[PDB]
């Protein structure tokens, strides 16, 4: 009878596994039409409509989190197992600059063995662009046995998380008060999870990754490198590489932290041997992060007369312009899972995009900057994940507004005041979007039409009307001057992208000053415009989710509904879901432009080879500066030019990329059937098909119905995203692996 | 204190009394503008608006036109001046047609009172209704407004061309 | 026709036209559509029953 | 094991098992007799 | 011969294709070492390529001017193994599938809960029906004769 | 603070009526409440009722009716909606005969009733050029 | 304004009237059904065409039918 958990709440039985739709009150009666099948999967994780108790929803969410973490652990275990058994990691360790990482071999069936490429190191397989080899090298993993043991540990951890989910749904489910301890949860997630994870990783780096990687960079082969445990039992194997361990932990406890400058450095730049960040800098960074997060975890009052109450902090932040201020926000975020999901997903996607930027900007792994496929894939993948997560955060903000928003509890607070002037916000955001689009894109079109008319001096180019990004160049200058002036204890700039020397590893450029000209001005304003339009769609969905001048009772129709009818001139897509659908489209557009800008700019003005005398030759040859300012330039010098490797991949080991290119084109075009058409035509065609089936006595008892309007839109957008992202995926991968 | 309140004590208007809509600075600044400055005939309002608009309109045409010159060129100035004048002509055409299709009144601030007093049992929209009581809201008022806009636009464009030539020559 | 009888729907604007249903109750009052018929197949609106007139239903042998 | 066998009798599990078996025997026919453009007879 | 094509056994371009593929595979084989699994895999690829080309040559297959086997599907039994025999095989298999599906639909359509037995298959009855589809050509031309294959006027029709 | 004492304690929203409900028509909903309950405006956000007479103005009949439907959740039933033309031309709209349209009241005649089902509609080809 | 017609298949279940967002439909006495009531459309000038009325109709092919016609500021749902 614990005060935090309920014991044996749900019986572990297979009876409900044999009753599909048991969770829903409407679906439990059984299918009558094929719409029931689709409704079954669309409501599976909508725990809000399955129970009327916040406690049950919270417990379901907790167990679902455990299942998700078990799935993630299984995926990581699979990655490590493939590295251990079906990879050339050992060969890549001895030749990182000449062996391509491969960790998946393809069975010899139907002639598909051509996919096993010549990745080097007496190996055949698919080249890997996830950068696991570089990460494992940075971890100090020098043998495939360690990868096997990490895979075994991942399997054990996945089973543990599965057992934890089962235990906390069926044997000991926490109570609502336990879930609502946001102060305790924040304290623990900030100190324990974040800070202690940073501290543990700093310890691992210092004791395992720092010596092993230093020996690897010195040229010591992985076979004669001591086993990682020997660096702990023997204080002399690590004190030779870093002659500060001879003093032990006495400098730490005597506040003489200057003695540890051997392995806790602040250098900046990149390791000249590997092209990645100095691992001493990384260990010092993780140590500082650990201390900062542990300190930050002692902020909120949990169980003693010590710390802050988030309710008292929020309620004190009022103002003349904001009425009641943040009063009621604590109740909103402690009684609505959707609001928490909105905030967490938005910040999580933004964090993913920031991670993507800082990855290529400052390569943190050895021999990852010179693996161009890995860098391109990591950036594009993380930016895509960030965009999807941001759209999801907007969607769940809209869901909270529709479902969990209480008008009485939010009288004259920030949420109320935002809804009260939603018109002004949306109208000014509309004006900003029109201004930004007009300018950015019409400058592009003006360049295109001036070039087409033979007026080269009338373009918005560097040798013409020039739009120099002076503000960004000022920041670039400030960073390259930071070491010794504003960061006096730095030896080198944080990233060579801001300026400095060309860093090359094995005649391949790792990082180099990224010059910003009029071409970068236009593409940056294109980014701003696309982001603003996506924000416009999502914010219009969130703010007008409850009511509008069209439908004053839109909240009574729910978050997900197709329309209110053909009246009022037509009330299609007025939902808030139909705004997360359009916003998904515009996020695809924005992220596609972002990754295109990254790919072309890097290939044209960063990546390449360096001659022995210091001459820099890039992959494309600097065509970004003069040919990325017109739409015809993007079509020809980027799309047409770099699509050559994809279309000429047939018969080679990259033929799978051409096949996926074609299939993604097919899927993207397939999406337009659902996006352009309507439900009535398909229902009436199914009518004649059903007539034929009845004529042959083969009409199913479950009456076949065309997909609902909302499901038609969902299928269309899912296929559109899959096709477009897969086309860009195949194009990028084939292009950057070939060259 | 609260700096946002319902506009004119009406919580049902689609408007708010923010520190921008109803600030003393906003009041004075909009009351010194030609469109709202007291004591101006519609012709005077149009003339001032046209002068300012032609004056700042000749700029972009002369600077970024198809016949630019990093040095001073009489042809560039003439091209910019002609483009500005033709744009003012297009704007005046728009003003004329807008006034033609919008109003049917020759003397406002009275007809409203006449139909609020002596009844308006007619086809309405001319006797009754009547949006706005300004002198700009009449057929005669808008015609003189357009005439003033057009004349002032020509004069201001010429003045700005002269100023541009003087600045480029003597500086 | 009576309760439990099987009838064929003769109403053309019906989701169960030419199909067979089960009569739930035939009203004896002066209503316009007294026959209430229950069907196994739900219509497009989800309902599985409807009121029919005496001349819009034909009893199956 | 009365409701577990009923769960295995559901449409998704049965379709997954049948399609896995189908792809399996197709792939194995194509392994043991590869590159079959015409009928073997 | 038929349509201006020639047998692949006497098509020079066919042998050129075989030689080029084998040469590419051997050149790939040259860059690996000893009896290592990559060399074994490439050698198996070469052997399979040679076997496939030899089988296509000795298969009554007509090759065009590009040295690729062309299919003669006009209906002649001479090239009957290209389309006609696979056509019969597919017709048998697909008729089996359709027959067992229709039989299952009609069988569980006369139970208390026909819709339940469509998402939760009666595996015993399903297995009973599925292995009975080998007589689908005979069952179809024994149910059509009895009038049990086609509905007549209980089928629904739209308003016009 | 507000023009009239019976207005709900609303802080004003940029979602209220516009120039249309000054020269074409405006709609007013009146009701009496026992408690100063906090309710959501059909246009903007949260407003506070008056413990007594309450009067609200809107630009559409649908907005007033949505507010009235919300009022039913507060056990408020006596709400009445009027249409006001550009001058003070008040016309009672929603409780037209004092009884809600969902409840049958004597004195109502059927409007738009056809003495046949859908299938009895005439063929469009016979309704050409009339 | 749109056109709304009521047909004698009406069973007087009132679901159309209580679904109208603009108070177009009302229940009037009748003698053609058990409930003794039939829907009426006396205020079609307020009809917006949202067709919520016939989404709540349980009769087989509807007893209330909305035919979209000429548009008006009321029928277009214009708050401006
Ligand atoms: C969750 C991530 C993940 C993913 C995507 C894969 C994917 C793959 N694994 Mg794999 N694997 C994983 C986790 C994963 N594994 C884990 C956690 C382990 C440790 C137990 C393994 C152990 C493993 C072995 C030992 C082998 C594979 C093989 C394969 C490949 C063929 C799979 C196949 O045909 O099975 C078909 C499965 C079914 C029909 C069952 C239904 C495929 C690329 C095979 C391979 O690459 O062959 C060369 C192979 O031999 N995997
Ligand atoms: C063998 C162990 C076992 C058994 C018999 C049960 C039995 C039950 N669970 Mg349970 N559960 C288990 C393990 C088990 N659970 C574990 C390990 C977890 C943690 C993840 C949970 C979490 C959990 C929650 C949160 C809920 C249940 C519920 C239920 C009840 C209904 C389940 C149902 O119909 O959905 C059967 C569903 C499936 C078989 C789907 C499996 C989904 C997997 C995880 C997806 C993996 C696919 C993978 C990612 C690849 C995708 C491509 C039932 C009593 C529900 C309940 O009682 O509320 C009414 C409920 O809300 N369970
Ligand atoms: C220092 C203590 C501590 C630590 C380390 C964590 C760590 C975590 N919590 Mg958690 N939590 C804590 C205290 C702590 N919590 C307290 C005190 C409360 C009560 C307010 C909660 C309430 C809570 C909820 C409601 C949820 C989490 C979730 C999570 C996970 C977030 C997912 C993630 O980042 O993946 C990082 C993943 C890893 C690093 C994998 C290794 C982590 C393992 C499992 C260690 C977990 C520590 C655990 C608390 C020890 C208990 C053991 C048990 C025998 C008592 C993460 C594993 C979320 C989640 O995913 O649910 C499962 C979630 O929904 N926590
Ligand atoms: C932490 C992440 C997270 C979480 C927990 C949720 C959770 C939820 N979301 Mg949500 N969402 C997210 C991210 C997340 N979402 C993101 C990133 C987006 C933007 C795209 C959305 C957009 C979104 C919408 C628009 C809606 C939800 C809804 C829901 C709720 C019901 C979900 C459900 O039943 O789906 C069950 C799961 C499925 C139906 C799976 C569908 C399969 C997907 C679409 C295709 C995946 C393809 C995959 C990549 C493989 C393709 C490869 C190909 C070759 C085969 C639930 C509370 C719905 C709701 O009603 O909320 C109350 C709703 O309407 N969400
Ligand atoms: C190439 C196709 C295309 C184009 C041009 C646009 C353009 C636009 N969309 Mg988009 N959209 C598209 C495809 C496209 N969309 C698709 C496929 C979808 C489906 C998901 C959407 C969904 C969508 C939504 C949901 C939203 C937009 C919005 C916008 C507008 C953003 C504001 C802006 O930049 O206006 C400026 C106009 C342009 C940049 C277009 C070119 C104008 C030129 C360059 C300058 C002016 C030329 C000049 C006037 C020509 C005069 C001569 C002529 C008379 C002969 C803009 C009009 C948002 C909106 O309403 O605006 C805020 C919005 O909310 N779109
Ligand atoms: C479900 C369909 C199916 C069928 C009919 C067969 C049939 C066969 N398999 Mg098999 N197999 C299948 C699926 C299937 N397999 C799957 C999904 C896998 C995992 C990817 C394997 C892995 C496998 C191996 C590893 C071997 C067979 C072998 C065999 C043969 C002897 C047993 C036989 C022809 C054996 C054989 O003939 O090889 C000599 C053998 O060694 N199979
Ligand atoms: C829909 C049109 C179509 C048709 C007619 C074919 C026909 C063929 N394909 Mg093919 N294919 C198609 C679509 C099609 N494919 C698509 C869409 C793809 C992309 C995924 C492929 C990918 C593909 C590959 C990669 C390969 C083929 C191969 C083959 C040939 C060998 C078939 C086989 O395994 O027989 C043997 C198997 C059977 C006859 C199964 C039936 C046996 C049952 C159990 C008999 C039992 C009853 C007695 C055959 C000519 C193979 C080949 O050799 O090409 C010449 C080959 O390597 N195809
Ligand atoms: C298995 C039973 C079955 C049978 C006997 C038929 C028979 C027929 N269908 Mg059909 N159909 C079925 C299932 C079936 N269908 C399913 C499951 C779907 C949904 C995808 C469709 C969708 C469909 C369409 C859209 C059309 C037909 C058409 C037709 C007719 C012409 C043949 C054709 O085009 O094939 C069409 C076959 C497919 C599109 C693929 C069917 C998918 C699989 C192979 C069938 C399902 C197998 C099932 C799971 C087996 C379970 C039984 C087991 C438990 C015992 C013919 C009356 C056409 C027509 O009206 O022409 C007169 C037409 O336009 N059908
Ligand atoms: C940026 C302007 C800014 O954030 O100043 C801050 C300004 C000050 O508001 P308050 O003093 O009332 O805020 C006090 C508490 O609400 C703390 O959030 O907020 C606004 O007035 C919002 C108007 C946005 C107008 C957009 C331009
Ligand atoms: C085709 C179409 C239909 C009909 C589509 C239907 C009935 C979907 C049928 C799906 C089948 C029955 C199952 C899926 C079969 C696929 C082969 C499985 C997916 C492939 C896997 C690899 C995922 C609609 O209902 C619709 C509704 C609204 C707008 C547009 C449309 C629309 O375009
Ligand atoms: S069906 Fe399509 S069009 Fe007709 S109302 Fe619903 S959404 Fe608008
Ligand atoms: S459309 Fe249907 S619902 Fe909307 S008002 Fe007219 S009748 Fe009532
Ligand atoms: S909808 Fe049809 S049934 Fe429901 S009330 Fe109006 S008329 Fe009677």
């Amino acid at each position: 009878k614990s005060t935090i958990v309920d014991f044996n709440p749900v019986e572990t039985s297979f009876e409900k596994w044999a009753k599909p739709g048991q969770f829903s009150r409407t679906l439990a009666k059984g299918p009558k039409t094929t719409t029931w099948i689709w409704n079954l999967h669309a409501d599976a994780h909508d725990f809000d409509i399955q129970t009327n108790s916040l406690q049950e929803v919270s417990r379901k969410i907790f167990s679902a989190h455990f299942g998700q973490l078990a799935v993630i652990f299984l995926w990581l275990s699979g990655m490590h197992f493939h590295g251990a058994y079906f990879s050339n990691y050992s060969a890549w360790l001895t030749n990182p600059t000449s062996t391509k990482p491969s960790a998946q071999i393809v069975w010899p069936i139907v002639g598909q063995e051509v996919l096993n490429a010549d990745v080097g190191g007496n190996f055949q397989g698919i080249q890997i662009t996830s950068g696991f080899f570089q990460l494992w090298r940075a971890e100090g993993i020098t043998s495939e046995v360690e990868l096997y043991w990490t895979a075994v540990g991942g399997l054990v951890a996945s089973f543990l998380m599965l057992f934890a989910g089962w235990f906390h749904y069926h044997k000991a489910a926490p109570k609502l008060e336990w879930f609502q301890n946001v102060e305790s949860m924040l304290n623990h997630h900030l100190a324990g999870l974040l800070g202690l994870g940073s501290l543990s990783w700093a310890g691992h780096q210092i004791h395992i990754a720092l010596p092993i990687n230093k020996l690897l960079d010195l040229g010591v082969s992985p076979e004669e490198i001591p086993l990682p445990y020997e660096f702990i039992l023997n204080r002399d194997l690590i004190a030779q590489l870093y002659p500060s361990f001879n003093k032990g932990l006495t400098p730490f406890f005597t506040l003489n932290w200057g003695e540890y400058s051997d392995f806790l450095t602040f250098k900046g730049g990149l390791n000249p041997v590997t092209g990645g960040l100095w691992l001493t800098d990384t260990a010092h960074h993780h140590l500082a992060i650990a201390v900062l997060f542990i300190v930050a975890g002692h902020m909120y009052k949990t169980n003693w007369f010590l710390g802050h109450s988030i309710k008292t902090i929020l309620e004190a932040h009022k103002g003349p312009f904001t009425g009641e201020g943040h009063k009621g926000l604590y109740e909103v975020l402690t009684t609505s899972w959707h609001a928490q999901l909105a905030i967490n997903l938005a910040l999580f996607g933004s964090l993913s995009i920031i991670v993507a930027h800082h990855m290529y900007a400052m390569p943190p792994y050895p021999y990852i900057a010179i693996d161009y496929p890995t860098q391109l894939s990591l950036f594009t993948h993380h930016v895509w994940i960030g965009g999807f997560c941001i759209v999801g955060g907007a969607a769940h903000g809209a869901i909270f507004f529709v479902r969990d928003y209480n008008a009485a509890n939010n009288y004259n607070n920030l949420i109320d005041r935002v809804i009260r002037h939603r018109d002004a916000i949306i109208s000014h955001l509309n004006w900003v979007c029109i201004f930004l689009g007009c300018h950015s894109f019409g400058l592009y079109v003006h360049n295109d039409t001036m070039r087409a008319l033979g007026r080269s001096q009338d373009l918005f180019s560097d040798n013409a009307i020039a739009l120099k990004p002076i503000f960004a160049q000022f920041i670039q200058n400030l960073h390259t001057l930071a070491p010794g002036s504003t960061a006096p204890n730095a030896l080198t700039t944080v990233s060579y992208a801001f300026g400095g020397d060309v860093i090359s590893v094995g005649s391949k450029i790792a990082m180099m000053p990224i010059s910003l000209g009029t071409a970068d001005f236009l593409v940056h304003h294109i980014h701003a415009f696309t982001i603003h339009v996506t924000v416009l769609i999502l914010l219009k969905g969130v703010l007008y989710s409850r009511n509008s001048r069209l439908i004053p009772d839109k909240a009574n129709l729910g978050f997900r509904f197709p329309c209110d009818g053909p009246g009022r001139g037509g009330t299609c897509q007025v939902s808030a879901w139909d705004h997360v659908f359009l916003g998904l489209f515009w996020m695809y557009n924005s992220i596609s432009i972002v990754i295109f800008h990254f790919s072309w700019k890097m290939q044209s003005d960063v990546w390449g080879t360096v001659s022995p005398t210091g001459a820099v030759s890039h992959i494309t040859g600097g065509n970004f500066a003069q040919s990325s300012i017109t739409i015809n330039g993007w079509l020809r010098d980027f799309l047409w030019s770099q699509a050559a490797q994809v279309v000429q991949s047939y018969g080679s080991s990259l033929s799978a990329y051409g096949l996926i290119f074609l299939g993604a084109h097919f899927i993207w075009a397939f999406s337009l059937m659902f996006l352009f058409s309507g439900r009535g035509y398909w229902q009436e065609l199914i009518e004649s098909i059903v007539w034929a089936h009845n004529k042959l006595k083969v009409a199913p008892s479950i009456q076949p119905r065309a997909l609902s309007i909302t499901q038609g839109r969902a299928v269309g957008v899912a296929h559109y995203l899959l096709g477009g992202i897969g086309t860009t995926w195949a194009f990028f991968l084939a292009r950057i692996i070939s060259v | 204190v609260s700096f946002i309140k319902p506009y004119r004590q009406d919580p049902f208007v689609g408007h708010l009394a923010t520190p921008i809509t109803t600030s003393a600075f906003t009041r004075a600044y909009l009351k010194v503008l030609p469109a709202y400055r007291p004591g101006l005939t519609p012709l005077s309002r149009g003339a001032e608006i046209g002068f300012t608009h032609g004056y700042f309109l000749i700029g972009p045409f002369y600077t970024y036109g198809p016949l630019r010159s990093v040095e001073f060129s009489l042809t560039s100035l003439a091209a910019g001046l002609l483009a500005a004048i033709t744009l003012l002509l297009i704007l005046t055409v728009g003003l004329s047609i807008y006034g033609q299709v919008t109003y049917d009144v020759y003397d406002n601030a009275l007809i409203v009172k006449l139909v609020r007093q002596m009844v308006g049992s007619e086809r309405t929209q001319d006797l009754p209704q009547i949006k706005g009581t300004s002198e700009l809201d009449t057929v005669l008022g808008w015609q003189k407004f357009s005439e003033g806009f057009f004349s002032g636009g020509l004069i201001g464009s010429i003045v700005a061309a002269v100023g541009i030539a003087l600045y480029s020559t003597y500086l | 026709i009576q309760k439990g009888s099987t009838v064929r729907i003769l109403r053309k604007e019906s989701y169960w036209y030419n199909e067979s249903g089960t009569v739930v109750v035939v009203d004896q009052s002066k209503v316009r559509y007294p026959v209430l018929v229950r069907f196994t197949k739900v219509n497009y609106a989800g309902t599985n029953t409807n009121n029919f007139g005496l001349n819009e239903v034909e009893e199956v042998v | 094991m009365k409701d577990f066998l009923k769960y295995l009798s559901t449409a998704p599990v049965l379709l997954t098992a049948w399609l896995t078996f189908t792809a399996g025997f197709v792939i194995e026919i194509n392994r043991f007799y590869p590159d079959a453009l015409t009928f073997p007879f | 011969d038929i349509g201006g094509l020639n047998p692949c056994k006497d098509s020079e371009v066919f042998q050129k294709r075989l030689a080029k593929t084998v040469k590419k595979l051997e050149n790939r084989l040259k860059k690996y070492e000893e009896g290592t699994p990559p060399q074994i895999a490439i050698q198996q690829q070469i052997t399979q390529t040679k076997q496939r080309f030899t089988r296509y040559a000795d298969s009554n297959l007509l090759c065009g001017n590009d040295g690729l086997p062309h299919l003669i599907t006009d209906g002649r039994w001479s090239h009957g193994s290209e389309f006609l025999l696979p056509s019969i095989l597919f017709l048998y298999i697909s008729g089996w599938i359709g027959w067992v599906g229709r039989k299952y639909i009609r069988t569980v359509g006369q139970t208390s809960n026909p819709t339940e037995k469509e998402i939760i298959i009666d595996v015993p009855l399903a297995i009973s029906i599925m292995t009975s589809g080998f007589l689908w050509p005979f069952a179809a031309w024994q149910e059509f004769l009895s009038g049990d294959l086609i509905a007549s006027d209980e089928t629904i029709t739209t308003s016009p | 603070k507000l023009k009239q004492s019976d207005f709900p304690k609303f802080e004003g929203s940029t979602g209220g009526w516009l120039s249309a409900a000054k020269n074409e028509e405006k709609y007013v909903i009146i009701w009496t409440s026992k408690d100063a309950s906090l309710f959501e405006m059909p246009t903007g956000g949260t407003a506070k009722m008056n413990a007594g007479n309450n009067v609200a103005y809107f630009a559409r009949k649908e907005q007033c009716l949505a507010l009235g439907s919300q009022l039913r959740g507060f056990k408020i039933t006596n709400y009445k909606i009027f249409r006001i033309y550009p001058p003070l031309d008040i016309t009672l709209l929603h409780p037209f005969d004092g009884v809600f349209p969902e409840k049958v009241n004597q004195g109502r005649s059927p409007v738009g009733k056809r003495d046949a089902s859908i299938g009895g509609n005439p063929n469009p080809a016979s309704l050409k050029f009339q | 304004s749109h056109t709304v017609k009521i047909y004698d298949t009406c069973i007087g279940c009132t679901q159309c009237v209580r679904a109208c967002p603009t108070d177009v439909l009302e229940m009037v006495p009748w003698d053609g059904c058990k409930a003794g009531q039939i829907a009426s459309a006396p205020r079609t000038e307020d009809c917006v065409g949202c067709k919520r009325c016939e989404t709540a109709c349980p009769t087989d092919f509807l007893s209330v039918r909305v035919y979209l016609g000429g548009e008006t500021t009321r029928s277009l749902g214009l708050a401006y």
